[PDB]
This record gives structure tokens, C-alpha cells and sequence, in this order.
């Protein structure tokens, strides 16, 4: 028997050799492996194929997966491949061909009574995005991260205080232990940053006692070079990440004073930019150590015309600046910097930015880490055309090495990956399901821990899921108990042995970080140049190897205008 | 057409028959309205209300449950009571039973 | 009142409707969220009017066009569904390529 | 002394003899008893009945009632009267005369200091409804089924996948523990359903053993002889029901097949009438039998002239069918037929269709169960005129009759009519109150095990709780811990005595399934009618004793455009 | 060094001599105290003082608060003083200089690494409102009073009920211990009150011993001499608390009757100038006695235009009283007198009403205690200019007399003032912070135990959390489990003694109620005035001394439509 | 804005209403909810400009009359009942037989 490639596409979506264009970008990937034996494809509905003796077989529920989605288009920093996805005990089972193997040649994922089928055919899966830069400013930035397709949020705060609005910092034993337990009411994993501006380090190990995956250095708190120094050394000896918000006045200290305090110790540094914080004008120059992960916040992502001039005000409310201070406006001026700019989004094409992040409602959008990481890769094939690593004429490794910045990368920045951050067997069943149309931007399906979270609903009383209005609504993936089942809450190794989780009662799953000071620029997935960077200090002009690295603005962009109502 | 309308079968319907009843002539002497519900005990009303105390032990006003006689002061009116019935012990109110009765 | 959740959720469609009502009167192309709760908002209306449900699939049609709209939405909007409580009681309609 | 019936009524609601049109309907309910003592009744107020030494009493909580509804009008299977009714530790406790015995005669129901009181007064008491064709498509239909006097939900699924979208099925232990957990969170009764489509009986006694009360054969995963034998098998085995959707396609046989393979063992046939599933064109004849328990789904309820119309496209999306295939839209449009569709209405007028369900999101309205029921019963008044058991100027036969079919009738087929389905002695105090103008609608007050779950609320910050806004909001039984102590988790008894409640730590009250093997038509109240039914091959017109069995479509309903804002 | 004043006060908020005006009323409060060290004030942001080694210390946890509010300016009974607020383990620590000691002078607040920040320069921070009438109608009506700034919540109810619309009662063991369990999952202190309405004191004694904190004597369940003085006895038998709601119908007795039958204990007395409820027409005499502490309920604050047109229908509604039914309009029309209304305004700022509260949804507004409170305060300013016991050039005392209505007197009232009421050291931190602009009306944060609960907050997607739309939205302190830590449910003694709090396995903090029959009229603060009172039985007209008590209606009133959208 | 949950549930309130006006200006017959809204959002704005509460329930007795509603619908709304700020704060205007 044949069929047209046309009518095959329709019926299980794209195969080997078929482009789509992912929403409304230039950006095209391109088939590159399809695991499945053509005729013997799965598909649910009536008179389909998993029905009894046919495509579900007779195994019991240990001998087959609880989930299967079926003709998945996989985008993964690995590849770009079709196939049929299991899941299993809330985690990846395989990745493979499903099916019955009574009747059926080659199957790897074994369909019985005990599974459930999700329709994958035409769409696009991936694995849930990791935010490493959260300010928990308010419980709602659960939601509205889940919505855009983000399942791991990493950060600190305590609610809508002072020192949360500028820095992500959970103070104290107190607030940690409140933060962990108010964490089993929200929908995603989540893992907490103590302050870490102290000279003293006892005060440190208390937090990272108390549960602190890791701790935040900020210059509100005072990032000079002694605390930077005790938080490492704490960190060394528990096993946890840093990240700093270096120090912008240069009060004490140029970059390269910062740069030697750190002594080659692996440290996460947050928007290396420079408009997010850091030392002015030249904090972006710490992409070019191996034992810095730089990332990037979202609103300089990527640079466009209005960019500037949304800045200066956004910053004096952030870190609690008086405008009518010279001082204070002449500081966040400092920060701004059109040069810096758009050198980023050229960076990050090259692979010297490893990570992307939100800087949630400090500095950054909570809902716009996948959509910005998109549109910069949009705007760089616009002006650069096609990277030297590319081969075919398709955009896969840019694709590739653009979603490695929020699923992978930050999850091995803070050491998690064992648990999260790709499509891997073993890994906790976090995945977005995507239309081509709505890429990036407005999820079709997003599962937790092997159930459906959140999803798009239409009208609760229709006679199908479909009639409007259509709107995210939590489903029961995010109800009580088996939302506990379903999420992952990271302690610090100390933590979990001194009892903490039963100590507090947490109910969700709890999950260990661990390798966060063995993880160096060179781990970043497509995603680990050095380049010999410099800025001048007077143009403020940046330069890899003499070579001036700049961008132009965009006037429009795509995942915008056309799918928001506001 | 009216949702959920009634259609009430006419007629009259006779309250609380086969009890005792009497009739007493109650005045009250108090410079403030006093206002008396269907089931209170009586006998032990306001003592502004100046009537035959004796005679209204073990009885209530003989009217449609839930309504009241008002008596506005220097009001004097005849009433008619009807006996409680049940075990016929009287609790609560001035605390001047407690007891069958 | 006594409004039920589903009468509730039916006013924010209404409401997004409103948004795109006021756009389109300004003459700007609608983009999609715009479009589906304009034409969505249209059948609900005709509904109330106590028109059939063959009559709407047919008029649902002929809200937007091509022209009115920004490119790529008509191929975002394959139909429409919505339901609305004709005299007959709660019925869905379904709009198949709306937007020609 | 004396009162006119009229003020009486105004007063304490209507009595013996008094008539009362339900919502806009031409259904008219006549009072048949009335259980109070003229003079004696029950009123709460400021100088009201029920006070101190009054028609309150001296005695203890465990001599007296925690909640009476007083004056109310019951309208159940066993009859249309008028009394007080008593709850106590979440049960019905009488139903009868309340007030206190040491000063008022009759007194059945005694109140106490520790009685709440719901003045029904002019309001209609019904037992709240259970619908068991539940797809768990979102947790969203929960309330939407509340609000409506729906209080307990039987089905199956895990959210908005593929499966859900079709079946009722919750595929395997995982899966069924996962939404066993969630269901503490929803305020209602809640049951599972396994997948039953299977040919090896472990794979199911598994799920039951999980926790499912039932299993359902849905043709989406293959209704085939082999499968059903097999689910009925375990049935007999662990006392739990079988949900039936056959083979449309008549791919494994015909419906006589089909009844074969059955070998008269209790079933329940969902949508029996044929357009949400089932052997085309004549699995209706499935109410002849004496094993089949045949429930409708309501879209096709009543028979409207928009009815067909909005069919072909509702099948289409539910059954994940593809209408450029040509087969997928031949095997659609034999699913509708206006023959089978005007005959259902009347089969259920005549008791041959027993239940009345939703099929919720899935060719299926959640919150129009109830409403239909009622409109149905209008249009067979209409139609028909007065039904032969009929006796009096009122239509109270009819309406025992209807409302059987989404109360007492559904608990009797899943086993649970020992803890709920009318309003009898010993039973779940799950009570619904009605204004009859919005009869069948909109409730007043929905109560949940004794405790008011949902009810319309005005102005929060109003002076009274009657001020516009008014729109259904939770109240305190729907939360938390309350909401556990008020609600019923039903289980298979293999599960309840593996101990899966202890072992998932489920917070509800639980309760067992039992019965389910022995409940035949005979045993449907009012709906035991098991017709000579037949159905013409090439015409599709139904005929019970060779005579047509036929009803018009309705222009305009009753509970319709009055009611709804949309 | 030397700073203007003007930019000093821009800068770190007023200090002593600056005067601030409340809202938009006429009211203006003048800075006592400053509890600061010029030059050492403590600022956070970037490049500011608390920054490691400077305004921050090397202290750990144990030795340096969780909290600290820096220049606040706070209004409480005891002072209106600029200074820095310590929080410490949810509690309120210290009330001074906060800062390091290391280089710091007069440091008595320490401020470390576990420490969070809320800037409170240019604010005003009171302590939490507490409401001691709440009818549980609703669930909702806590998050209301929450965003109005009332912390604690103390009334009986189990929802939309008969009983609970028209009385403060939480019927027998049943309902309490439900009710109970229900509020875990509120974010406010609550104590609830059983029906005391009953002449058998064993019935009473198992509603205290079930957990309640106090009982409600109501007309509407019979508030006879027998009833009260049985309600009374066991009180001072389980030191808990009786409100009472007179006889307005003066059946049994005039008000000197049951004056005689209280006999000189202890009691509450609820909505004591009469609209609410009481003894027609001179209930309003009884704030003449030492062991009455009489409250306002809400409606009738203060008297303006609109006030005895909105009373009627209000009233009706409220107690199910029939308008066609002569009697029950004649007792309603009698409850209402503007005499009695415009002369309570002026008792209040005599101090001769002690307590503020809503009535909530039972003629009362839940929202609007502590706005209607400044309302009448503004008003008295207004009419009779300043207090006798005023000193300088402001409204101190004023405002100290009437913030003492809302807070310090509810809480002694009820024998809960060692845990909550005003903002002393021990006491739990519920604190609410407030811009001068918006005091009273809309509060700037809401902080329950430690940790803000709810709090305005803009686009949760923007890049700053003050992107309109800004609306009141639930914070981190009012979710799951972190709520539970920083709410309390108070208990009889009793009930905690029997182990109530395990058996129903209530998981919020338990606090326990003492020093309910000690305290008395002379304790109230601010309020203890025992004024030789009298009510013309015909014309109504309230004297004290012979002199005649009236006031003028309000046309305009602050607090009101320069504030609200509707 | 800082708005309070009650200023948002009024916003609710005034969205029915809009749905309300506009299809009475079709010529249609109002019903039980669309009637509800009407007479409600009409006192609020009446509250805003600062009539006075005896104004209202005069007033709110003459926004829509028998002949522009559906049968049932006076009945079925014995009286309307609504709050809103006046200028001398939140007070409650009843309704009686609002519609004649
Ligand atoms: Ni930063
Ligand atoms: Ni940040
Ligand atoms: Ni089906
Ligand atoms: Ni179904
Ligand atoms: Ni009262
Ligand atoms: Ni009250």
C-alpha cells in the first residue's frame, strides 16, 4: 500500500525530510529521524488502531506505560526527531515506537489497559522550561510561568516586601521554612535562594540548613568582595549554586576586582549583561571565564526600538531609587547602555550566553522566557543568516542551541538535572505540548510529573471541550494531593538529611540538588564559548577579538501583535 | 403563565382545634409598646401587661404560628389563648415554672 | 441574577468582543484572539435573536474577511465553535473557514 | 381559630390540595400530604415559633437535630408532600413535625440549641442529583454540576487527553490513585471508572483493586465480544458495574451479537438511543432486556428542531474523527437519526429508558442534566397528555416518574443507593431547595452531607446578602476540611479492604459500592417498562408492538431564554 | 552635616512636630516621638544602608529579627511615634532603632542575613482590625475584611442558612466543630460563638466545650431573663464571653428587666443604639453600666442624609419578617429613630460606646468597620471640635480614642487581647501598612503573623509589580500550609483542655481565650465613660445629665467616592 | 486602582448590563437576568451623579416597563436590591415591583 507524503503529514503529522515553520518566525526546522515503521503507526479515536488485541495489548499495568503520546514531533537539544513518547510513573519511560507486540513489529512502548493516550500527531513537544531568575514577588507568577510553558522555577522572595521587589532572596531559616511549605500549594518545582550577603559564614550555612538550594548575591545587600568570598566558600563545601548581581557603583571595585575575589570558582552571574546590574560598564566581559554560567533576563531580549526608553523607570522602581537623587537617577543611567544591548543577542547567538531567564516583575517579564529566547533567534537569522554549525537548509542547531538557554542549561547550572530539564528516560515527566501556529507562545497541553497541569478549556456546560470562550484554566494535575504527587519541591543536601522536609510536613516529592561546583562554561550545552570579549570603557563599545559585535533594532516582531489581545 | 405559580384551593383552615381555650382581657400599663408571640408562655409576659395572671397559666395566644398581638401603651384588648400541649412542661421565659405545667 | 459559572464565563468572551469591536471600528486588521471573540460574540447575539443554528452556520461566514484581518489569521481560524441558548435550549454552532 | 388557605399559603408555603406549576413549564405538582398539626408549624424570625422554651427545646445535641429545613415541599419518587425535615451528623434524620415536645404535640423531629434552621417556606426540597456518564475532561465541571443539583459524579478520565475526550475511562492504578487523590479537593460524591476494554481479566481486576467502581467498554479502545465478556466477568467477580458503549460499526457483529456475548448479565447501556455510540441503527432495542439498565445522554433531550443540526460536527471533535476521510464521516452521520432521536422521548415518557446522564464535554452538557429531564417531561405532556397511572388533576405521576431518572435510578444501577439518591432515613443529607420558579434551573441552596456547599450570594460587602451582584459562589462546605467531612469517596470493596484509602491518605469520608450485579429493569422505580421493540433496518423508524413510536420537535422550550443571560 | 526638613520628611518619612492628614477627612495627626538617631536611619536599595557590614550585621538567625519595618509611623492606642518595627518568629519583637551595632549607635532592632525588609518611610502602620460580629453567611466575607485591614474575625454562622442570616450563632457540636475545621483554610484569626439562647446550661456547656469562645444571646431565638441569666452562669463558669441582641419587642420584660437579669455580670452588648436590634425604644441606656461593654455595628455610622431610608428593607431582609404582616412592620419601623442614631455618634466620641463592628450581611457592612469609624470621627471634629483631653495643635487623642474601637477594646472584650489587638512586644504581628492618602480605605499591605497575606499587586507578566491593573490579589501568607503557621484559631479553655484541636486534627495555631467576665466597662481604653444617660419614652430623645444628645446628618462624607469605582 | 473585591464584583454587575442595553436597543424582550442587570447598573450610575436613596426607589420603578419584557419576568423580580457609594458612603436601595 502507499499514500502521499501530503496525506501522511495531515493524518501523523510531518516525517523525515518535512519543514515547519515554528508560529510565525522565519525560523524552520527540519525532520531528521522518524522511530516509527510506516503502517504501523498509533492512533486514538473510533475504528483507530489502540484498541483491544490490535494496537493495546494484553500486558498489565507494570509490563506497560500510563501515558503514550502518540506521532510527537520531539524538539530537543539532542534532536529533532518523530516519535511516540511514554511516560511511566510520572517520568520519561521511552522514547520509541508504541504499540501492541502481539500483532505488531517493533514496538518499544508497550500500550495496555492501563494507558492513556495524548494525540501528538502535528504537534510539537518539549520539555518544560527552567527559570532560574525568579523574584517571589506573589504566588500568581506560578500560573502565569506555567501558561507559558515554564515548569521549574528557581528564586527567592516572600511576598511583595522591599527586598524581594530588588533581589531574589528568601532571608532566613524563618522565611525559608514558610516559603517551603507555601510552595506545595503551587503547580510547579520549585527550589529557593537565601542571601547570601554576609561575611560571616555560619549565617550562611544556617540557610542552606534550612533548605536554600543555593544563595543570591546582590549588591542591594552590599556585593562586595568579602561576601562574595564567604558565600563561595559555603558553597563549595554544600554543595549549592551562586548567583550574582554584581556591583554596579564600582564602589568596591572594578570587574576584574569582583572577577579575582571569585577566584575561578564556579558562579552563576544573572543578566551579564549589565541592565539588570552589574558592574558599569563592562559586567558583560565575564562571559569569556570557564567558570562563569551567564545568563540573561528577558527585557533586553531581544533589542528593539522602544527597548531604551522603557528602561530608566523600570529600574527606579525595581531597586527602590529616588529620581529626584542625582545620584540615584545618574547610577541607573549607567546601567542602560544601547551598546551592551545589542551586542547580547549577538552573544547569545554565538553560544557565549548560556542561559535565559525572567527577572520576574524586577526587571523582567515571568511569561516571556521561551517567547524572547525565540524572538532573538528570529532577529539573528534575520541579520546573520545561517551559523557555521548549521548543515541542510534548516535552522535544527540554531533551534538547538536557542532551547538549550532555558530547559537543559539552567538545569545544570544548578544541579538539577538529574531530575529535570530535557526529554531524557529517567527524567520527571515535564512537557509542553505545542501547535506549529502557537510555538512559544500559547501551549496547547503542559504536563507536570506525567499529568495534565494546565491546558486550554472552552466553555465547562459545551458539548465538547472546543466551543469558547477558550482560556487556561488549572486542571487536575494542580488539585491537592496529586499536585504533591506531580511536583518536585529541591532541598540542599544538608536540608534533606537534617530532616527537613518532615520537619515542616512538605507533602510534594522532594528532590536533592547536587554537582553544582563541578559545572563549568564547557558543560553548557551548545552553548560554551569563550570569546576574548572587551568593552571599552568610554563608548562603552563591546569587541571579541578587535571585531565590534552589534545589532540592529527591530520595529516588529513576530509571536507578538498577532496572538495577544492586549 | 407565571413560573412557579400557585393555585391555592380555596377555603378557610382551623388552627390548633380541640384544645382548650379562654378568653382574657389584657391591659397594658407600661409607657412602652409591648409585643407578644404566638407560642410564649402568657402567664409570663411582660409584667407591665396587667390581666388575669391564674387564668393564663399553661396557655398561649390562640393565633396563626409566627404572628404577634401588639399592645401600644394604655392599650387594653381581649384575647383568646389556647393551652400548650406536648408533655406540657414550661421552660425558659421569666424562669417562673421550670417544671410540668 | 443567580448567574451560573458558565453564564459568568460567557460574559468575558462578551467583554473580549467589546475589545475588538472598538479596534476594528478604528480600522485596524484583527489579529486572532480579536477575531474568534468577534465572530463568537456575533452568534451568541443571533441566538438571543432566536435564530436556527443552520442560519448561523452560514452568516458566521461573512463577519470578517480576509482583508479585515492580519496576515495568517484566516489559516489560525480553521472554524469556530460556540454555544448559545436558542428558545430551543443550549445548542452548539459550529463555523467552518469563517474567514474567506 | 381560623385562616384562609391563600394567607396560609403565603405563610407557611402550600398544603394538601394546593397546586404549583414547576418553573414555566405545563407541569403542575399537587400536594398529596401534609404532615404538620394546623397551628403548630415551625417559623424562625424575630418574634417567630422557634425560640426558647418555645418551639425550641431543653434537650442535648445527641437528643436533638442539627439542621431542620421547616415547611418544605418534597418532591420525590415516593411522593409530593409537605413536612420538616432533620439532619443529623450529615444524614436524614426524619422527616416529619419539628419543634419542641414539652409545649407542642406531634413532634418528631426535635429542636434543640444545637439546631441550625433553613426556613423552606414556599420551597420545593428535592435530593440531589447524580449523574454518571462523567467525562473528567477538567476538574471545572464539578461545580458547573453543583450549581445545577448535581451531587455526585461517576465516571472516569484524567484530564483533557485524548482518551478522556471520548471515554470514560481512568486507564490503570496510577492513574486512578492520581484522580482518587484529586477527587478530595471537589465537593462532590465521586466514583471511578476503569478502562474496561481489555481481554485479560488481571488487567482489570487490577484497576478494581485500585479503586474504580465500575468499568467502561467504550468502542474507541475496541467493544468487542471478547472485551465485554471479559469485563463482565470481573464484575460478577468484585460486585462492580459495566458502563456500555458498543460497536457503532458493527465491525465484531450486530447488536444481537453484541446482547449474545452480554449473556444476560447486569449492564448498563450508555446512550442507548444511538447517537453517542453504539450499534447503528438499532442499539435502542437494548430496553427490551431484562439485564440492561438503559440510561440517554442529553444533547438529544427533548427532540428540537436544531437538534440534527448541531450533531454531525459535536461527533466529529469527540470522537477525534477526520471528515476529509470518508468513512470517518459515513460512520458519523449513521450515528444520527432523527427516527431514534423523536423516539427516545417518548420511550423515556413510558419508563423504557430508566436514567438520564450528561456525557459531560463529550457529546454531553454538565450542568444540563436536571433542566432536560424537565423539559422532556413538558414536551411529553404536551404531546401526550396524561399518563395512564395518572390519577387526579396533576401531573405527580409524571414528575415521580422523571425524577427517578436522575436520583434514586442511577444509584441503584452503580451500587451507592444505600448511601444516597433520595431523601430517606439513613441516607447522605445531599438536599437541594428550589423556588419553584426556577424549578429544575437555578437552586437556592445546595446542601452537601448536611452542610450548605453552593448557593447564589449577593454583595459581599452588602448589608444583607440579597444585594445585586447575585451569582453561586462556595460556601463553607466546600471548604477544606469540612468538604471532606461532607462529601463520599466510593470504592470497589477489593480496594476498601487493601486498604487504598490509608495507603493514598484520601481525606473523605469513604464508601463502598455493593449491588451492582443483582439490579435489573424490574428494579428501575417508575422505569421498569421492557417494550416489544423493534427497529426498521433501511428507515430507522422504531416500533414497539408494531406500532410507530414517533414525537415532533420543539420551536421553543420551557427553561430556556427566560432563565440564561447567554 | 544638615537636611532641610521638607527633604528629610521626602526622604525617611515625617519626624517629631510634622503633622500628617488622615485620608481626605479633616483629621491630622502629629509625630510624638522619633525613636531614631538622625543620620543613622536604616534605607534599603542599591547603594543604600542595609548592606553587609554596614546597616547589617554578622549575627545569626537566633540573634536578629525575620522582619523589619523601617520608619514607620505608627498610630496605636498607646502613641503616634516614628520608629522601626522588629518581627520575629511571627511575632512583634521590639519597637526602636534598628541597624548593626557595629558601627551603629543605639541599635536595638538587629538586622542580619536572615532578616527581610519592608520600607515603610512615608506610611503609617496600625495593628490589625478585629471584628467581633461576623454572621458566617459567607466564605468570602474574610478575604473582604482582610483587604479593609481586620485581621481577626470573631461571629458564629454555618453559611447561607435561616439562623446564621439573622443571628451570630454556630448551632451545637456538629456545626462547630465543622465550622472549625473550615476556618484553617481562611487567612484570619477566628473564634466562633455557639447559640446561647437555651435555659438548660448542660446544653451550653457542650457548645464550649465543643470550642467556642463565647454565646450569643439573639431575640430572634428568644432572649428571655431565664435564657440570659442561664447563658451568663456558664460563662462564668468557663471565662468565655456573652453578647447579647435585647428583646426589642419587650415581651418579657422592658430593658431594666433585663438589666435586673444580667444582675451586674459581665457582657457585650451588640448594636447598642438599637437599629440592630434591643429593647425599643432605649436599649442605648445601657451604656450607663460599669459590666456592659457596649459596640456600634456599622450601618448606622455615622448619621448622614441617606441613613433611615436604607433601614427598612434592610431590617426585613435580615430577620424574614413579613411587610404584609402589620405586626412585624410596626416592630421593624420601631427599631428605627433618628434620635438614637444621631446621638450614638456623639457617645462614641465621648467614649461612652467602646467598640466598632459590621453586622456583616445581617445589617452591617463587612468591609467598611474601620472606614466608617474615621467617618464619624471626622464628622464629631467637624460638630464639636476638639476633645477636652486634646493637647497641641492636632487630632491625637481623637485618633488614639477611636483606633482603640477596632482594636485594643475588641480584643480585651473577648479575652484574646494577650495575643492580638495593638502593636506591643509578644503580641502576634498582624500589622497593616497604609499611605496617608488611603488611610483607612485601602491599605498598602496586610501582614498576618510575620508574613504579608494580601497586598495590591499590578500585571503579574510586567517587569515591576505596579503596571496596572493593580487589584487586591492573595499573597504567600494566606496559602496552604504557610497560613496555617501564621493564623489562629482561638479555643475555650475548655476545648482545649479536651484535646479538640487533635481530634479534628485542625492544622492553624490554637490560642486559647481568658479574662472574658474580668473585664469591664473602666477598662476599655480611651472609652470607659459611664455616662448618666436617659431616653424620652415618647419622643425618643436621648440626655445625659439632663442634656440633650443630637448631631446633624452628613450630606458628603470622606473615605467615599474619591475612592471607589462604584 | 487598588481595587477591592467588591468594586470588582460590581464590575461584573455593569458587564451584564452592557449585554442587557444593548439588546433591548434591538427591540427585544428583556428577561429574568437581562432585567436584573439593567434596573441594577442603572441605580449605581444614579448613586454616582448623587441622588438620594428616595429618589432611586422612585426612579428604579420606571426603567423598564411589562411591554419590554418577557411573560413572567415582573414576577419573577418582586423588588431589586443594590449598594453603592454615595457621596455620604455605600447605603442600599430597594426596589419595590420594579417593573409595571
Ligand atoms: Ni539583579
Ligand atoms: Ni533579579
Ligand atoms: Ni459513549
Ligand atoms: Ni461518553
Ligand atoms: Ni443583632
Ligand atoms: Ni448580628
Amino acid at each position: 500500500s502507499n499514500i502521499s507524503r501530503q496525506a501522511y503529514a495531515d493524518m501523523f503529522g510531518p516525517t523525515v525530510g518535512d519543514k515547519v515553520r515554528l508560529a510565525d518566525t522565519e525560523l524552520w526546522i527540519e525532520v531528521e529521524d522518524d522511530l516509527t515503521t510506516y503502517g504501523e503507526e498509533v492512533k486514538f479515536g473510533g475504528g483507530k488502531v489502540i484498541r483491544d488485541g490490535m494496537g493495546q495489548g494484553q500486558m498489565l499495568a507494570a509490563d506497560c506505560v500510563d501515558l503514550v503520546l502518540t506521532n510527537a514531533l520531539i524538539v530537543d537539544h539532542w534532536g529533532i526527531v518523530k516519535a511516540d513518547i511514554g511516560v511511566k510513573d510520572g517520568r520519561i519511560f521511552a522514547i520509541g515506537k508504541a504499540g501492541n507486540p502481539d500483532i505488531q513489529p517493533n514496538v518499544t512502548i508497550p500500550i495496555g489497559a492501563a494507558t492513556e493516550v495524548i494525540a501528538a500527531e502535528g504537534k510539537i513537544v518539549t520539555a518544560g522550561g527552567i527559570d532560574t531568575h525568579i523574584h517571589w514577588i506573589c504566588p500568581q507568577q506560578a500560573e502565569e510561568a506555567l501558561v507559558s510553558g515554564v515548569t521549574t522555577m528557581v528564586g527567592g522572595g516572600t511576598g511583595p516586601a522591599a527586598g524581594t521587589h530588588a533581589t531574589t532572596c528568601t532571608p532566613g531559616p524563618w522565611y525559608i521554612s514558610r516559603m517551603l511549605q507555601a510552595a506545595d500549594s503551587l503547580p510547579v518545582n520549585i527550589g529557593l535562594l537565601g542571601k547570601g550577603n554576609v561575611s560571616q559564614p555560619d549565617a550562611l550555612r544556617e540557610q542552606v540548613a534550612a533548605g536554600v538550594i543555593g544563595l543570591k548575591i546582590q549588591e542591594d545587600w552590599g556585593a562586595t568582595p568579602a561576601a562574595i568570598d564567604c558565600a563561595l566558600t559555603v558553597a563549595d563545601e554544600m554543595d549549592i549554586q551562586v548567583a550574582l548581581h554584581s556591583d554596579t557603583l564600582n564602589e568596591s571595585g572594578f570587574v576584574e576586582d569582583t572577577l579575582a575575589a571569585i577566584g575561578g570558582r564556579t558562579i552563576h552571574t544573572f543578566h551579564t549583561e549589565g541592565a539588570g546590574g552589574g558592574h558599569a560598564p563592562d559586567i558583560i566581559t565575564a562571559c569569556a571565564h570557564p567558570n562563569i554560567l551567564p545568563s540573561s533576563t528577558n527585557p533586553t531580549l531581544p533589542y528593539t526600538l522602544n527597548t531604551i526608553d522603557e528602561h530608566l523607570d523600570m529600574l527606579m522602581v525595581c531597586h527602590h531609587l529616588d529620581p529626584d537623587i542625582a545620584e540615584d537617577v545618574a547610577f541607573a543611567e549607567s546601567r542602560i547602555r544601547r551598546e551592551t544591548i545589542a551586542a547580547e543577542d549577538v552573544l547569545h547567538d554565538l553560544g557565549a550566553f548560556s542561559l535565559t531567564s525572567s527577572d520576574s516583575q524586577a526587571m523582567g517579564r515571568v511569561g516571556e522566557v521561551i517567547l524572547r529566547t525565540w524572538q532573538v533567534a528570529h532577529r539573528m537569522k534575520v541579520q546573520r543568516g545561517a551559523l557555521a554549525e548549521e548543515t541542510g537548509d534548516n535552522d535544527n542547531f540554531r533551534v538547538k542551541r536557542y532551547i538549550a538557554k532555558y530547559t537543559i542549561n539552567p538545569a545544570l547550572t544548578h544541579g538539577i538535572a538529574h531530575e529535570v530539564g530535557s526529554i531524557e528516560v529517567g527524567k520527571l515527566a515535564d512537557l509542553v505540548v505545542w501547535s506549529p501556529a502557537f510555538f512559544g507562545v500559547k501551549p496547547a497541553t503542559v504536563i507536570k510529573g506525567g499529568m495534565i497541569a494546565i491546558a486550554p478549556m472552552g466553555d465547562i456546560n459545551a458539548s465538547i471541550p472546543t466551543p469558547q470562550p477558550v482560556h487556561y484554566r488549572p486542571m487536575f494535575g494542580a488539585l491537592g494531593s496529586a499536585r504533591h504527587h506531580c511536583r518536585l519541591t529541591f532541598l540542599s543536601q544538608a536540608a534533606a538529611a537534617n530532616g527537613v522536609a518532615e520537619r515542616l510536613n512538605l507533602r510534594s516529592a522532594i528532590a536533592v540538588v547536587k554537582g553544582c561546583r563541578t559545572v563549568q562554561k564547557a558543560d553548557m550545552v551548545h552553548n560554551s564559548l569563550q570569546p576574548n570579549i572587551t568593552v571599552d570603557a568610554q563608548t562603552y563599545e563591546v569587541r571579541v577579538d578587535g571585531e565590534l559585535i552589534t545589532s540592529e533594532p527591530a520595529d516588529v516582531l513576530p509571536m507578538a501583535q498577532r496572538y495577544f489581545l492586549f | 403563565m407565571i413560573p412557579g405559580e400557585y393555585h391555592v384551593k380555596p377555603g378557610q383552615i382551623a388552627l390548633n382545634t380541640g384544645r382548650a381555650t379562654c378568653r382574657v382581657v389584657v391591659e397594658n400599663h407600661g409607657d412602652r409598646p409591648i409585643q407578644v408571640g404566638s407560642h410564649y408562655h402568657f402567664a409570663e409576659v411582660n409584667p407591665a401587661l396587667k390581666f388575669d395572671r391564674q387564668q393564663a397559666a399553661g396557655y398561649r395566644l390562640n393565633i396563626p404560628a409566627g404572628t404577634a398581638v401588639r399592645f401600644e401603651p394604655g392599650q387594653k384588648r381581649e384575647v383568646e389563648l389556647v393551652a400548650f400541649a406536648g408533655h406540657r412542661a414550661v421552660f425558659g421565659f421569666r424562669g417562673e415554672v421550670m417544671g410540668p405545667l | 441574577m443567580e448567574l451560573t459559572p458558565r453564564e459568568k464565563d460567557k460574559l468575558l468572551l462578551f467583554t473580549a468582543a467589546l475589545v475588538a469591536e472598538r479596534r476594528l471600528a478604528r480600522g485596524l486588521k484583527l489579529n486572532y484572539p480579536e477575531s474568534v471573540a468577534l465572530i463568537s460574540a456575533f452568534i451568541m447575539e443571533g441566538a438571543r435573536d432566536g435564530k436556527s443554528v443552520a442560519s448561523l452556520m452560514e452568516e458566521g461566514r461573512h463577519v470578517l474577511t480576509r482583508e479585515q484581518v492580519m496576515e495568517g489569521v484566516p489559516e489560525m481560524i480553521p472554524d469556530i465553535q460556540v454555544e448559545a441558548t436558542f428558545p430551543d435550549g443550549s445548542k452548539l454552532v459550529t463555523v467552518h473557514n469563517p474567514i474567506i
